[PDB]
Protein backbone atom coordinates (compact mmCIF):
# COMPACT_ATOMS: atom_id res chain seq x y z
CA UNK A 1 0.00 0.00 0.00
CA UNK A 2 2.59 2.84 1.13
CA UNK A 3 4.61 1.56 -1.71
CA UNK A 4 2.93 4.47 -4.40
CA UNK A 5 4.02 7.15 -2.36
CA UNK A 6 7.56 6.38 -1.85
CA UNK A 7 8.45 5.09 -5.39
CA UNK A 8 7.77 7.45 -8.37
CA UNK A 9 7.16 4.47 -11.07
CA UNK A 10 4.68 2.66 -9.53
CA UNK A 11 1.62 3.61 -11.51
CA UNK A 12 -2.06 3.34 -10.32
CA UNK A 13 -5.12 2.23 -12.16
CA UNK A 14 -3.00 -1.01 -13.27
CA UNK A 15 -5.22 -4.08 -14.13
CA UNK A 16 -3.27 -6.72 -12.34
CA UNK A 17 -4.61 -9.33 -13.75
CA UNK A 18 -5.33 -9.89 -16.85
CA UNK A 19 -6.98 -12.53 -17.82
CA UNK A 20 -10.23 -14.57 -20.29
CA UNK A 21 -13.15 -16.26 -19.63
CA UNK A 22 -13.06 -18.96 -17.25
CA UNK A 23 -15.11 -21.21 -19.71
CA UNK A 24 -16.68 -24.07 -18.12
CA UNK A 25 -16.79 -47.07 -19.21
CA UNK A 26 -18.13 -48.02 -22.90
CA UNK A 27 -16.22 -51.19 -23.48
CA UNK A 28 -17.83 -53.07 -20.41
CA UNK A 29 -21.36 -53.18 -22.41
CA UNK A 30 -20.46 -55.68 -24.67
CA UNK A 31 -22.68 -59.03 -26.10
CA UNK A 32 -19.71 -61.21 -26.25
CA UNK A 33 -18.54 -60.92 -22.76
CA UNK A 34 -20.93 -62.51 -19.89
CA UNK A 35 -20.24 -59.27 -17.36
CA UNK A 36 -20.26 -60.70 -13.70
CA UNK A 37 -20.98 -58.85 -10.67
CA UNK A 38 -17.57 -59.69 -8.32
CA UNK A 39 -18.79 -60.26 -4.91
CA UNK A 40 -16.04 -60.57 -2.19
CA UNK A 41 -18.86 -61.62 0.04
CA UNK A 42 -20.27 -63.96 -1.34
CA UNK A 43 -17.05 -65.82 -2.71
CA UNK A 44 -15.93 -65.98 0.90
CA UNK A 45 -18.25 -67.39 2.00
CA UNK A 46 -17.77 -70.18 -0.60
CA UNK A 47 -14.52 -70.57 0.55
CA UNK A 48 -15.26 -70.16 3.81
CA UNK A 49 -14.72 -73.78 5.18
CA UNK A 50 -12.50 -75.04 2.64
CA UNK A 51 -9.04 -75.88 4.26
CA UNK A 52 -5.74 -77.04 2.17
CA UNK A 53 -3.07 -79.32 3.61
CA UNK A 54 0.68 -78.48 3.09
CA UNK A 55 1.97 -81.38 4.81
CA UNK A 56 5.13 -82.33 2.22
CA UNK A 57 4.86 -80.72 -0.44
CA UNK A 58 6.55 -79.22 -3.60
CA UNK A 59 6.65 -76.93 -6.58
CA UNK A 60 10.67 -76.76 -7.40
CA UNK A 61 12.07 -78.78 -10.21
CA UNK A 62 13.38 -81.72 -7.81
CA UNK A 63 12.77 -84.98 -9.06
CA UNK A 64 12.61 -87.90 -6.73
CA UNK A 65 9.28 -89.58 -6.97
CA UNK A 66 7.12 -90.11 -9.73
CA UNK A 67 4.65 -86.81 -10.11
CA UNK A 68 3.98 -83.83 -7.79
CA UNK A 69 0.98 -82.58 -6.72
CA UNK A 70 0.87 -79.82 -3.81
CA UNK A 71 -1.31 -78.92 -1.59
CA UNK A 72 -3.32 -82.23 -0.52
CA UNK A 73 -5.46 -82.17 2.13
CA UNK A 74 -8.53 -80.33 2.86
CA UNK A 75 -11.31 -80.56 5.42
CA UNK B 1 11.15 -82.68 -26.80
CA UNK B 2 14.21 -82.62 -24.34
CA UNK B 3 15.40 -79.20 -26.34
CA UNK B 4 11.84 -78.13 -26.39
CA UNK B 5 11.90 -78.57 -22.26
CA UNK B 6 15.59 -76.84 -22.22
CA UNK B 7 13.77 -73.95 -23.45
CA UNK B 8 11.36 -73.84 -20.83
CA UNK B 9 14.18 -73.89 -18.24
CA UNK B 10 16.37 -71.34 -19.83
CA UNK B 11 12.79 -69.52 -19.72
CA UNK B 12 12.64 -69.85 -16.05
CA UNK B 13 16.71 -69.25 -15.92
CA UNK B 14 15.84 -65.40 -17.32
CA UNK B 15 16.61 -66.02 -21.09
CA UNK B 16 13.75 -65.83 -22.87
CA UNK B 17 14.74 -67.80 -25.66
CA UNK B 18 11.08 -67.94 -27.74
CA UNK B 19 12.35 -67.26 -31.94
CA UNK B 20 13.09 -70.15 -34.14
CA UNK B 21 16.80 -69.26 -34.48
CA UNK B 22 17.20 -69.45 -30.64
CA UNK B 23 15.38 -72.29 -30.93
CA UNK B 24 17.97 -73.89 -32.47
CA UNK B 25 20.36 -72.32 -30.51
CA UNK B 26 19.27 -74.67 -27.41
CA UNK B 27 19.50 -77.57 -29.71
CA UNK B 28 23.28 -76.17 -29.86
CA UNK B 29 23.27 -75.86 -26.07
CA UNK B 30 21.88 -79.58 -25.86
CA UNK B 31 23.73 -81.42 -27.80
CA UNK B 32 26.81 -79.81 -25.95
CA UNK B 33 25.91 -78.78 -22.23
CA UNK B 34 23.74 -81.34 -21.40
CA UNK B 35 24.53 -84.77 -19.20
CA UNK B 36 22.63 -87.08 -17.92
CA UNK B 37 21.85 -88.41 -14.39
CA UNK B 38 22.68 -91.24 -12.27
CA UNK B 39 20.56 -90.87 -9.67
CA UNK B 40 19.03 -87.60 -9.84
CA UNK B 41 18.17 -87.14 -6.07
CA UNK B 42 21.69 -87.58 -5.39
CA UNK B 43 22.57 -85.15 -7.68
CA UNK B 44 19.33 -82.82 -6.73
CA UNK B 45 20.48 -82.44 -3.15
CA UNK B 46 23.85 -81.20 -4.32
CA UNK B 47 24.78 -78.10 -6.65
CA UNK B 48 26.20 -78.65 -9.74
CA UNK B 49 29.41 -77.26 -12.49
CA UNK B 50 27.14 -74.40 -13.80
CA UNK B 51 28.77 -74.61 -17.29
CA UNK B 52 29.19 -71.26 -19.19
CA UNK B 53 27.89 -71.70 -23.01
CA UNK B 54 28.91 -68.91 -24.96
CA UNK B 55 26.02 -67.68 -27.46
CA UNK B 56 27.13 -66.49 -31.00
CA UNK B 57 26.39 -62.75 -30.08
CA UNK B 58 28.85 -62.83 -27.45
CA UNK B 59 26.84 -63.28 -24.49
CA UNK B 60 26.83 -65.69 -21.62
CA UNK B 61 24.57 -68.04 -20.52
CA UNK B 62 24.48 -70.17 -16.93
CA UNK B 63 22.41 -73.72 -16.71
CA UNK B 64 22.93 -74.62 -13.43
CA UNK B 65 21.24 -77.94 -12.68
CA UNK B 66 18.97 -77.99 -15.42
CA UNK B 67 21.82 -79.28 -17.30
CA UNK B 68 21.20 -82.69 -16.12
CA UNK B 69 17.09 -82.04 -15.40
CA UNK B 70 16.87 -81.27 -18.94
CA UNK B 71 17.54 -84.60 -20.71
CA UNK B 72 15.48 -86.26 -17.69
CA UNK B 73 12.34 -86.04 -20.02
CA UNK B 74 14.00 -89.39 -21.66
CA UNK B 75 13.23 -91.62 -18.73
CA UNK B 76 10.71 -89.72 -17.43
CA UNK B 77 7.68 -88.19 -19.57
CA UNK B 78 5.93 -87.02 -15.93
CA UNK B 79 8.16 -84.26 -15.99
CA UNK B 80 7.10 -83.00 -19.48
CA UNK B 81 3.27 -83.60 -17.29
CA UNK B 82 2.80 -86.62 -19.79
CA UNK B 83 1.41 -90.35 -19.37
CA UNK B 84 3.98 -92.50 -20.95
CA UNK B 85 6.88 -94.71 -20.66
CA UNK B 86 10.56 -94.02 -20.01
CA UNK B 87 12.86 -95.18 -22.43
CA UNK B 88 13.98 -97.65 -20.25
CA UNK B 89 10.65 -99.06 -19.35
CA UNK B 90 10.04 -99.12 -23.74
CA UNK B 91 13.64 -101.07 -24.05
CA UNK B 92 12.41 -103.33 -20.96
CA UNK B 93 8.73 -103.89 -22.30
CA UNK B 94 9.95 -104.42 -25.74
CA UNK B 95 11.83 -107.28 -24.68
CA UNK B 96 9.28 -108.02 -22.44
CA UNK B 97 6.68 -108.21 -25.36
CA UNK B 98 8.38 -110.88 -26.30
CA UNK B 99 8.53 -114.86 -25.92
CA UNK B 100 10.35 -116.27 -23.48
CA UNK B 101 13.04 -118.33 -24.96
CA UNK B 102 14.52 -115.09 -26.51
CA UNK B 103 14.41 -112.80 -23.42
CA UNK B 104 18.05 -113.83 -22.11
CA UNK B 105 19.80 -113.11 -25.80
CA UNK B 106 17.22 -109.95 -26.19
CA UNK B 107 18.88 -108.52 -22.86
CA UNK B 108 22.68 -109.57 -23.73
CA UNK B 109 21.99 -107.54 -27.30
CA UNK B 110 20.63 -104.21 -26.51
CA UNK B 111 22.06 -101.63 -29.67
CA UNK B 112 21.74 -98.55 -29.36
CA UNK B 113 21.26 -95.85 -32.52
CA UNK B 114 20.05 -92.31 -33.04
CA UNK B 115 21.51 -89.24 -32.22
CA UNK B 116 19.75 -88.66 -29.27
CA UNK B 117 21.55 -91.05 -26.80
CA UNK B 118 25.00 -89.48 -27.33
CA UNK B 119 24.38 -87.29 -24.28
CA UNK B 120 27.78 -87.69 -22.00
CA UNK B 121 26.78 -89.90 -19.28
CA UNK B 122 23.43 -91.39 -20.79
CA UNK B 123 24.50 -95.76 -21.17
CA UNK B 124 25.28 -96.13 -17.93
CA UNK B 125 22.20 -94.59 -16.15
CA UNK B 126 20.31 -96.92 -19.13
CA UNK B 127 22.48 -100.47 -17.56
CA UNK B 128 21.28 -99.12 -14.32
CA UNK B 129 17.81 -98.77 -15.21
CA UNK B 130 17.37 -101.70 -17.19
CA UNK B 131 19.45 -103.82 -14.40
CA UNK B 132 16.96 -102.37 -11.69
CA UNK B 133 14.19 -103.80 -13.65
CA UNK B 134 15.81 -106.68 -15.58
CA UNK B 135 15.27 -109.97 -13.22
CA UNK B 136 18.43 -111.12 -11.40
CA UNK B 137 21.57 -111.48 -12.71
CA UNK B 138 21.00 -111.26 -16.20
CA UNK B 139 23.75 -110.52 -18.57
CA UNK B 140 22.57 -106.89 -19.70
CA UNK B 141 24.56 -105.93 -22.53
CA UNK B 142 24.32 -102.54 -24.46
CA UNK B 143 26.38 -101.84 -27.87
CA UNK B 144 26.86 -98.42 -28.24
CA UNK B 145 28.78 -97.80 -31.15
CA UNK B 146 30.46 -94.81 -32.47
CA UNK B 147 28.43 -94.19 -35.70
CA UNK B 148 25.16 -93.77 -33.86
CA UNK B 149 23.85 -91.01 -35.57
CA UNK B 150 24.50 -92.82 -39.11
CA UNK B 151 24.08 -96.32 -38.33
CA UNK B 152 20.62 -96.31 -40.27
CA UNK B 153 22.40 -94.55 -43.01
CA UNK B 154 25.26 -96.89 -43.20
CA UNK B 155 22.82 -99.47 -42.71
CA UNK B 156 20.98 -97.90 -45.80
CA UNK B 157 24.02 -98.36 -48.04
CA UNK B 158 24.71 -102.01 -46.80
CA UNK B 159 21.51 -103.07 -47.69
CA UNK B 160 20.83 -101.00 -50.79
CA UNK B 161 24.45 -102.48 -51.78
CA UNK B 162 22.56 -106.03 -52.41
CA UNK B 163 21.18 -107.61 -54.70
CA UNK B 164 18.86 -108.80 -52.94
CA UNK B 165 17.67 -104.77 -52.43
CA UNK B 166 16.30 -105.29 -56.21
CA UNK B 167 14.80 -108.18 -55.46
CA UNK B 168 13.43 -106.00 -52.24
CA UNK B 169 12.45 -103.03 -53.92
CA UNK B 170 8.98 -101.98 -55.47
CA UNK B 171 8.88 -101.29 -59.42
CA UNK B 172 7.48 -98.36 -60.63
CA UNK B 173 5.60 -100.05 -63.24
CA UNK B 174 3.71 -102.38 -60.01
CA UNK B 175 3.61 -98.98 -58.39
CA UNK B 176 1.32 -97.17 -61.20
CA UNK B 177 -0.66 -100.52 -61.43
CA UNK B 178 -1.29 -100.69 -57.69
CA UNK B 179 -1.06 -97.83 -55.81
CA UNK B 180 -0.90 -97.80 -51.84
CA UNK B 181 -1.66 -101.66 -51.87
CA UNK B 182 1.69 -102.48 -53.77
CA UNK B 183 3.92 -100.65 -50.96
CA UNK B 184 1.23 -102.35 -47.86
CA UNK B 185 2.32 -105.55 -48.98
CA UNK B 186 6.18 -104.80 -49.74
CA UNK B 187 6.53 -102.97 -46.38
CA UNK B 188 7.99 -105.74 -45.09
N1 LIG C 1 26.25 -84.81 -28.77
C1 LIG C 1 24.92 -84.85 -28.57
N2 LIG C 1 24.39 -84.83 -27.34
C2 LIG C 1 23.07 -84.87 -27.15
N3 LIG C 1 22.18 -84.94 -28.13
C3 LIG C 1 22.59 -84.96 -29.39
C4 LIG C 1 24.00 -84.92 -29.69
N4 LIG C 1 24.10 -84.96 -31.01
C5 LIG C 1 22.85 -85.02 -31.50
N5 LIG C 1 21.97 -85.02 -30.51
C6 LIG C 1 20.54 -85.07 -30.63
O1 LIG C 1 20.28 -85.89 -31.75
C7 LIG C 1 19.40 -85.24 -32.63
C8 LIG C 1 19.71 -85.74 -34.01
O2 LIG C 1 18.60 -86.53 -34.31
P1 LIG C 1 18.85 -87.87 -35.08
O3 LIG C 1 19.10 -88.92 -34.08
O4 LIG C 1 19.84 -87.64 -36.15
O5 LIG C 1 17.50 -88.18 -35.81
P2 LIG C 1 17.72 -89.32 -36.87
O6 LIG C 1 18.68 -90.19 -36.15
O7 LIG C 1 16.34 -89.88 -36.99
O8 LIG C 1 18.35 -88.64 -38.06
C9 LIG C 1 19.68 -83.78 -32.41
O9 LIG C 1 18.47 -83.08 -32.54
C10 LIG C 1 20.14 -83.68 -30.98
O10 LIG C 1 19.07 -83.32 -30.11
Amino acid sequence: DPKYADLPGIARNEPDVYETSDLPLEELTSTSVEHIIVNPNAAYDKFKDKRVGTKGLDFSDRIGKTKRTGYESGE
Amino acid sequence: DVSRFLRLYLRKEGYDFHSSSEFEIVKAIKERACYLSINPQKDETLETEKAQYYLPDGSTIEIGPSRFRAPELLFRPDLIGEESEGIHEVLVFAIQKSDMDLRRTLFSNIVLSGGSTLFKGFGDRLLSEVKKLAPKDVKIRISAPQERLYSTWIGGSILASLDTFKKMWVSKKEYEEDGARSIHRKTF
